[PDB]
RNA sequence: UGCUC
């Protein structure tokens, strides 16, 4: 008969065998750099829209100086619907 | 006798008696004669108020054993029940408090 | 308890349910049926709509939605056996009013 | 009911609002009629008619 | 004011009840009982007085509602 | 009329009380209680608290009754009380 | 100096929505984790 | 206990004074003893902001004197902020208004500094 | 020091009757909202007024009168910039400890932005010479049950001169 | 003990088949129900 | 199971 256990088994039980190692060389290396340029550069892209930020404490002078300044890519409406437009 | 039909559309409760039937019609349609011994069981919570302070004192110091009387007193303050077998019942009557 | 010889109470079966229904005394049988019978108070989660214990939530480790609630301590009973069965009562409280 | 040994329950409230719809809804003078058919139940019966 | 004007035996039983429990719970008097312990027996006389301070509030099961005195009603 | 109010004769029985009601918890306490259960449970079907024997069961005042209706305070008070104006702005 | 807090709301049940769990969300719910088949101990205390 | 807007309007010390004042007045009009009982922290937070305002120079106000200063203000293109801390603390001294107050380069100017201390002060 | 809206369901008893209900109203939104801080808003001092109070309820469980009640009340919240003016109310070796006049001793300014001359060596000394000013920089709040203060934001004092007191 | 008198003359004493532990001296309900 | 109604 099977014995009886008193404490439960591990939340992670170990294991024998560990993952291979990853691919070596300088296409592995070139495109992880890519890759985090990617994850750089697309966040401060204008198609990457943020939060918008609300509920303002109160306005002061140094508003213009601490303004947040982007340019706008403006959509090809003639291709998007009319339900789009601001 | 499952829970929706024996213990939750249909379900036994307190503060409830059974008993035999016996004609008496020297009473009112509307009224119905209860024996004195259930009578000292089944207890209703009364609130202590302006208009029956002094009845309440007077069945308080009635006690348990005469009929026209209480069992329990629960203060409004604290929720601590107490026995009006036990104790001085005349103290207790005297300090009851609206509530 | 049922009988007699082990102090039980008389029970308002079905029939009496439906003349208390007919008669449309609703606090008349909301106080014989619940408040009289079973009565408890229960504490609820208002984000998963579980049952919790002493004003805190072991689902989502908070006690900020928990909220207390009185309820039948068969139907407290009921919703325990439901999520027994994998049948999950999730419950959305509000205000009163 | 016909007083051969028939057991009856009796039942207690415990809070006013309930004491209250008991005697107005539930009240033996405001029931005297059946609302089948409106006729009178809590009328004259045996040892009265004669 | 499409209502019934008469108020209900249902509306009765409950203002009788509400206004017991006030009463149970150290509420104001407006009829000056007459060594009347039992709180029903004072909601009952404030009834028929006329003079308990509750506004029933009728809803149509649409979502209007229409707020209705007990003085303003026709008691049986 | 109750049994033919959508347009087809619906029997009192399990089938016809299923077809004209809604609740689920009434269903499950006439007949068929884990079959309704389970059935619910896999459609996700939210049961409101408009019903009799839910109210009931749940321990809250039936909406039939006297509970159809609410009862208002008449307390010496005056809506929309004035305003302490504001001098700053 | 003291945080404001809610003691008790009127709270009303509005509806019950019914549903399933998954074998996490089990997991998340459950306290403890039973494995042993037995119900009480050796010793003469019986204890569980 | 939700609250809609945590800063729907800015008030100077002068209304919280006022304020203070007529709920002094109107509990020692309509003490009650198991009110007061019940919660006394409500006495204690009043009689203490009611000293705390008593001790800066918030008296010898009056809604006419803080109209006028917002207008005389008002020709000074200044920010609500700036105004409103001038109304709480009435600086008497130029130092005051020169390093103290935010937003100083650029506002001063070096001759508003006289119209301030002189509106100020009226 | 700031107006903020609120609505509460006050629960008035029924041997309150007798007197008028927005006094009632206000006296128990004081006693319910008196020194105790309201998260993401601040500690709250009285009740500024009460704009908006609909029909009173009477629900069929406690029989109390339950009135939704719209109102304005007082709440002390910097924005961020405002100045203050406490007193020492004693020093730690990392921070000194200023209050603001029996209204809150929750102001923990860090040493850290003064001239190159700060130090607590624990015996109640401020700062080497060469009515406090407290210049606020920053709220933060935080909850209290966890488990089956909360308002001391920061506070700057740059080289504001002070010919009155160094 | 007692909360109330912090007596220890507490007796188990059944009233009408309600198992109660009270207080013998001021009669404060320690506990009921079973 | 026996009953009581
Ligand atoms: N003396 C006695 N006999 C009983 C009782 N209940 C059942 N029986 C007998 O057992 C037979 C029916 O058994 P059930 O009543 O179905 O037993 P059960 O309800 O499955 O048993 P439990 O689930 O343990 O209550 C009948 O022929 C009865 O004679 C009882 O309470 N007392
Ligand atoms: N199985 C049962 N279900 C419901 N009620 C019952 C049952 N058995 C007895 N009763 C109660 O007893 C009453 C039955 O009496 P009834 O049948 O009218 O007279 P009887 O027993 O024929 O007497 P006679 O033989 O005519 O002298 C009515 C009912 O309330
Ligand atoms: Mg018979
Ligand atoms: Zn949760």
């Amino acid at each position: 008969l099977p014995d009886v256990v008193l404490k439960p088994p591990p939340l992670f039980p170990d294991t024998d065998y560990k993952p291979v190692p990853l691919k070596t060389g300088e296409g592995e290396e070139y495109m992880l750099a890519l890759k985090q340029e990617l994850r750089e550069t697309m966040k401060r892209m204008p198609y990457f829209i943020e939060t918008p930020e609300e509920r303002q404490d109160i306005e002061r002078y140094s508003k213009r100086y601490m303004k947040v300044y982007k340019e706008e890519w403006i959509p090809d409406w003639r291709r998007l619907p009319r339900e789009m437009m601001p | 006798q499952g829970r929706f039909r024996g213990n939750l559309s249909g379900k036994r409760v307190d503060f409830s008696g059974r008993t035999v039937i016996s004609p008496d019609p020297n009473l009112r349609i509307d009224e119905v004669a209860v024996p004195v011994h259930v009578a000292k069981i089944l207890t209703f919570p009364e609130k202590v108020n302006k208009a029956n302070i002094n009845f309440l004192r007077k069945l308080v110091q009635n006690g348990p054993e005469v009929h026209p009387g209480a069992n329990f007193i629960q203060q409004r303050h604290t929720q601590m029940k107490r026995f009006l077998k036990y104790g001085n019942r005349e103290k207790m009557a005297q300090e009851l408090k609206y509530g | 308890t049922e009988g007699r010889s082990r102090d039980g109470g008389l029970r308002l079966g079905e029939m009496e349910r439906d003349c208390l229904i007919g008669y449309g005394a609703s606090m008349l049988l909301l106080e014989r049926l619940m408040i009289s019978s079973d009565a408890f108070e229960v504490d609820v989660c208002g984000q998963c709509g579980l049952l919790g214990y002493s004003g805190w939530c072991h689902y989502c480790k908070s006690s900020c939605h928990v909220s207390s609630l009185r309820i039948p301590y068969a139907c407290k009973l009921l919703f325990q056996e439901l999520q027994s069965m994998n049948i999950i009562p999730r419950l959305k409280l509000s205000k009163y009013n | 009911a016909d007083f051969d040994g028939d057991e009856m329950n009796l039942h207690l409230p415990q809070t006013e609002e309930a004491k209250a719809e008991a005697l107005v809804l539930m009240g033996t003078k405001a029931n005297l009629v059946t609302p089948r058919n409106g006729e009178p139940l809590i009328a004259a019966i045996q040892d009265f008619l004669t | 004011r499409i209502t019934t004007p008469y108020m209900t035996k249902y509306e009765r039983a409950r203002v009788l009840g509400t206004r017991a429990l006030q009463i149970a719970m150290c509420a104001p008097v407006m009829v000056e009982l007459e060594g009347e312990t039992d709180p029903l027996l004072i909601a009952m006389k404030e009834l028929k007085a006329r003079k308990i301070p509750i506004i029933i509030r009728r809803y149509l099961p649409d979502g209007s509602y229409e707020d209705w005195g007990v003085d303003e009603l026709i008691i049986t | 009329d109750l049994m033919t109010y959508k347009g087809e004769v619906l029997g009192i029985t399990r089938f016809g009380l299923a077809k004209m009601k809604e609740s689920v918890l009434m269903l499950a306490s006439f007949e068929k209680t884990a079959d309704h259960l389970f059935d619910a449970a896999y459609f996700g079907q939210k049961d409101s608290v408009c019903g009799v024997s839910e109210c009931i069961i749940m321990g809250i005042p039936m909406n039939i009754g006297t509970g159809l209706f609410k009862l208002l305070h008449k307390a010496d008070r005056d809506p929309n009380p004035p305003k302490r104006p504001l001098i700053f702005d | 100096k003291e945080q404001f807090r809610e003691t008790d709301v009127a709270k009303k049940i509005s509806h019950i929505c019914f549903g399933m769990k998954s074998p996490e969300e089990m997991r998340q719910q459950a306290h403890i984790q039973v494995v042993s088949k037995n119900l009480y101990s050796q010793d003469n205390q019986h204890a569980p | 206990m939700e609250v809609k807007d945590a800063n729907s309007a800015l008030l100077s010390n002068y209304e919280v004074f006022q304020l203070l004042t007529d709920l002094k007045e109107q509990r020692k009009e309509s003490g009650k003893n198991k009110h007061s009982s019940g919660q006394q922290n409500l006495n204690t937070i009043t009689y203490e902001t009611l000293k705390y305002i008593s001790k800066t120079p918030c008296r010898h106000q009056s809604p006419e004197i803080v109209r006028e200063f917002l207008t005389a203000l008002k020709s000074h293109k200044l920010t609500k902020a700036e105004k409103l801390q001038l109304l709480n603390h009435r600086p008497v001294t130029a130092v005051e208004i020169q390093l103290m107050v935010e937003e100083s380069e650029e506002r001063l100017t070096e001759e508003q500094i006289e119209a301030l201390l002189h509106t100020v002060t009226s | 020091f700031v107006l903020v809206e609120m609505v509460d369901t006050v629960r008035i008893p029924p041997w309150q009757f007798e007197r008028k209900l927005n006094d009632s109203i206000a006296e128990e939104l004081n006693k319910k909202l008196a020194n105790k801080v309201v998260y993401n808003v601040g500690l709250c001092i009285c009740l500024f007024d009460i704009t908006k109070l609909e029909d009173a309820y009477v629900f069929p469980g406690d029989g109390a009168s339950h009135t939704k009640v719209h109102f304005r009340c007082v709440v002390f919240h910097p924005f961020l910039d405002e100045i203050l003016i406490g007193k020492i109310k004693g020093c730690s070796p990392e921070g000194v400890h200023v209050s603001l006049g029996f209204f809150d001793d929750i102001l923990i300014p860090p040493e850290s932005l003064q001239q190159p001359a700060k130090f607590d060596e624990a015996e109640q000394v401020w700062v080497w010479e060469y009515g406090e000013e407290i210049r606020f920089r920053v709220v933060d709040e935080s909850f209290v049950d966890t488990s089956p203060y909360t308002l001391v934001g920061s506070i700057s004092e740059p080289g504001l001169g002070l010919l009155s007191w160094w | 003990r007692c909360p109330d008198c912090g007596s220890t003359e507490l007796v188990e004493d059944s009233h009408y088949s309600q198992s109660q532990l009270v207080c013998s001296d001021c009669g404060c309900v320690v506990t009921e129900g079973v």
